[PDB]
RNA sequence: UACUGAAAAGGGGCAACAGAGAACCUGGGAUUAUAUUCCAAAAAGAAAUUGCAUGUGGG
RNA sequence: GUUGCUUCACUUAUCGAAUGAAGAGACCAAUGGGAUUAGCGUAGUCUUCGGGCUAUGCACCGUCUAGGUUCCAACCGUG
RNA sequence: UUAUCGCGUUGUUCGGAGCGGGGGCUCAAGAUUGAAAAAUGCAGCCAUUGUUGUGAGUUCUGCGCAUUAAAGCAAAAACCUGGGGU
């Protein structure tokens, strides 16, 4: 404000409050224990599906076709005590997401199908 | 054993060493409103100015508009709080004594407001009037001069509305009229009443007359001073 | 009727110019305090060839007067510059080829080019290739000069306007035969749209 | 410890699945139909590359 | 005393150009300004008696320089 | 230390502004060792086999950046090195 150096007058840096968080306008009750069976949805029951389980250690799941594979990976564990090694996805001609998941050799696929009643 | 310090100077000369950054303030570019309220003075000194815009650039001196403002601001209005403290002492008294004048006068003071000031002009009550010499529009007051010449009321031009406010506990404002003062007050009243007068009162064939304007900038007088010289003989 | 084709010219349409390939345009550099009052003094650093442009031009470095950088301008070169050569720019600068003086610096009879009509506007004048400027005569009382022109006319300029000295390159362009349309396909295609030419009898009432 | 406040002229964005850019290769007895995408610890195997953390040497 | 036409010298409207609005003009002084930078004389003239207006002087705003010459100083010169 | 003279291409050229010879320094493209890798693949049938040379054609690449030309052959992100001071 006394002697400027530039040929053309710029804007002065003055104070800026931030702003404040506000009461949240939602307000429905959401459970966080309870996500994981909308990101697992069913398992597939084919002819490829059952070749997979066997020789594969891999079981197939139809999944919510908005999941990423960190979070089908997450929702195994939570829903079944067993860890994935590997998650495959595609999405079908008919919109549905389909998930080819292998577990870590420490685990038994078919045992755990037995488990889950295919 | 032999210090290594020594000066080390620069050449600012054309083609030489980077200079250091210079004071630019003349020659860039500001912003419009800045550029605009310059211009606008510039404007208002180059044309022909008529007696009654003119006569608002002829203010009171210094000593006597010190010594005026001094009197309204020991004359100032009271306010909100007073007020209220007079008002509510007036009630309990009604209250102690249903019958009895309450003397709901208020302290003397200066009249303060245009509507107000105007009225006691025109009713010749004011003994004296103060004119701020800046107001934007300049119709609210321009025919304030005349109004209190035709009336034979003594009158100043004064220079700052925003000095005036502050005299009467304000923002701003635009005249101030006393009508009547203390017995402790008479000596000084007349004095600024006798200095008002020397200056506008008493100069009013002059007032009325005398135009304004009409001025060259520097750079214009200089060229025509070096061009009377050079042209000699 | 119908638009008639000079007419249908201006609205832009497909007949602008075709300028994908050119530099930048070519001018002299900014009448600053430095030029107002010493000199400059820059270096020839490349001379090339523009798409649509007879003239040769050249890139010339100067140093920045204010800041710690270089400065790169683009000129119309006259004949004989060559890379390595210094060119002075200013009121204190030598009469040789390739400087830039103001007009009232120059000695009459002296051949020009890059003239500017007004003071600062950075070369308006004598910038074809082969074409030049002579200077007849100057006049101190009223400070303005006065000129010959490519064309053959007379003009008077305000003795604050610069000028370069010598003449442009790449002269006697227009002595070479075309010989072949394909030559001119080749040398319109630079410009712009404006070839080949049907004559206007050969159209209909209509248009 | 967030906060706070010196420098840096020329607001924000879109437009190329043949331009610029781009760290992975072969073998398979591995399908009815996909594969430089699948193969499981002798990963049939051999690599390259990005982020963040350990420790070993040097600053 | 007004009005029309018209010459010339000016600059603030307006128009053209340049630039990242990047160094304008003075200081070298008036046919210049001032009571908040009009302070003081001289003559006439006016006054609401407090002071004005006109004319002409004196103050003040008033200043620094590379170089070229003849320790200072001065004359040129003009950033 | 060369000179009318020497060096070189199929080809339109190079040299006291440093030719040629003797010794070196670098860059590009190949080659040759190994590792990977026989544990693979192929073909006859718990065993056998297992390939090295010459022509021709192919645009990667190199001949570094002289095709007509009044035609002279995009740009930026991202990245690399230096000059300065830290
Ligand atoms: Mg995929
Ligand atoms: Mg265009
Ligand atoms: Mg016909
Ligand atoms: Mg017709
Ligand atoms: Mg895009
Ligand atoms: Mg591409
Ligand atoms: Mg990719
Ligand atoms: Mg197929
Ligand atoms: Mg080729």
């Amino acid at each position: 404000r006394k002697s400027y150096t530039r040929p053309q007058f710029r804007r002065p840096h003055t104070y800026r409050k931030p702003a404040m968080a506000k009461p949240s306008n939602r307000v429905t009750v959401e459970s966080k224990d309870i996500a994981a069976f909308n990101v697992i949805r069913y398992p597939l029951t084919t002819d490829k599906a059952m070749k997979k389980i066997e020789e594969n250690n891999t079981l197939t799941f139809i999944v919510d076709s908005r999941a990423n594979k960190t979070e089908i990976k997450k929702a195994m564990r939570k829903l079944y005590q067993v860890k994935a090694v590997k998650v495959n996805t595609l999405i079908r001609p008919d919109g549905l997401k389909k998930a080819y998941i292998r577990l870590s050799a420490a685990h038994d696929a078919l045992d755990t199908a037995n488990k889950i009643g295919l | 054993v032999a210090s290594h310090f020594a000066a080390r100077p620069k050449n600012f000369g054309i083609g030489q060493d980077v200079p250091y950054a210079r004071d630019l303030s003349r020659f860039m570019r500001w912003p419009t409103f800045v550029t605009m309220q310059r211009k606008k003075r510039v404007l208002q000194r180059r044309l022909k100015v008529p007696p009654a815009l003119n006569q608002f650039t002829k203010v009171l001196d210094r000593a006597s508009r010190n010594e005026a403002l001094k009197l309204i601001k020991k004359y100032a209005p009271e306010t909100r709080k007073a007020r209220r403290e007079r008002l509510q002492k007036v009630a309990e008294e009604k209250k102690k004594d249903p019958k009895k004048t309450v003397s709901t006068k208020a302290p003397l003071a200066v009249v303060t407001g245009l509507q107000e000031v105007t009225r006691a002009i025109e009713k010749k009550q004011a003994r004296m009037v103060v004119i701020a010499n800046n107001v934007d529009p300049v119709e609210l007051v321009l025919w304030m001069p005349n109004l209190c010449r035709a009336n034979k009321i003594p009158y100043a031009i004064v220079k700052d509305m925003a000095r005036l406010g502050d005299a009467i506990g304000r923002k701003t404002a635009t005249c101030v009229a006393l009508t009547d003062v203390n017995a402790e007050d008479e000596a000084t009243l007349k004095n600024l009443i006798r200095s008002v007068n020397a200056r506008f009162l008493s100069r009013s064939d002059v007032i009325r007359r005398q135009w304004g304007g009409l001025q060259l900038s520097l750079r214009s007088r200089a060229e025509l001073r070096k061009k009377h010289a050079r042209n000699a003989g | 009727g119908k638009t008639v084709l000079s007419c249908r010219k201006g609205n832009g349409s497909v007949y602008q110019v075709h300028g994908h390939k050119r530099l930048g345009p070519a001018k002299l550099r900014i009448l600053d305090y430095a030029e107002r009052h010493g000199y400059m003094r820059g270096v020839v650093k490349s001379i090339e060839h523009e798409a649509g442009r007879g003239a040769a031009l050249a890139r010339v470095e100067f140093r920045h007067p204010y800041k710690f950088r270089r400065v790169k301008e683009l000129m119309v070169a006259p004949e004989g510059m060559f890379t390595g050569q210094s060119v002075f720019c200013g009121q204190k600068a030598p009469l040789a080829i390739g400087n830039v003086l103001p007009l009232g610096q120059i000695t009459e009879g002296c051949i020009v080019c890059n003239v500017e009509a007004k003071p600062g506007d950075r070369g308006t004048l004598a910038r074809a290739s082969g074409d030049y400027c002579i200077i007849i005569s100057h006049n101190h009382e009223t400070g303005r000069t006065r000129l010959k022109l490519p064309s053959g006319q007379k003009k008077s300029v305000p003795s604050t306007s610069r000028a370069m000295i010598g003449i442009i390159s790449g002269g006697g362009r227009i002595e070479k035969p075309v010989l072949k349309a394909g030559n001119s396909f080749y040398r319109f295609r630079g410009k712009r749209n404006c070839w080949p030419k049907v004559r206007g009898v050969a159209r209909n009432p209509v248009e």
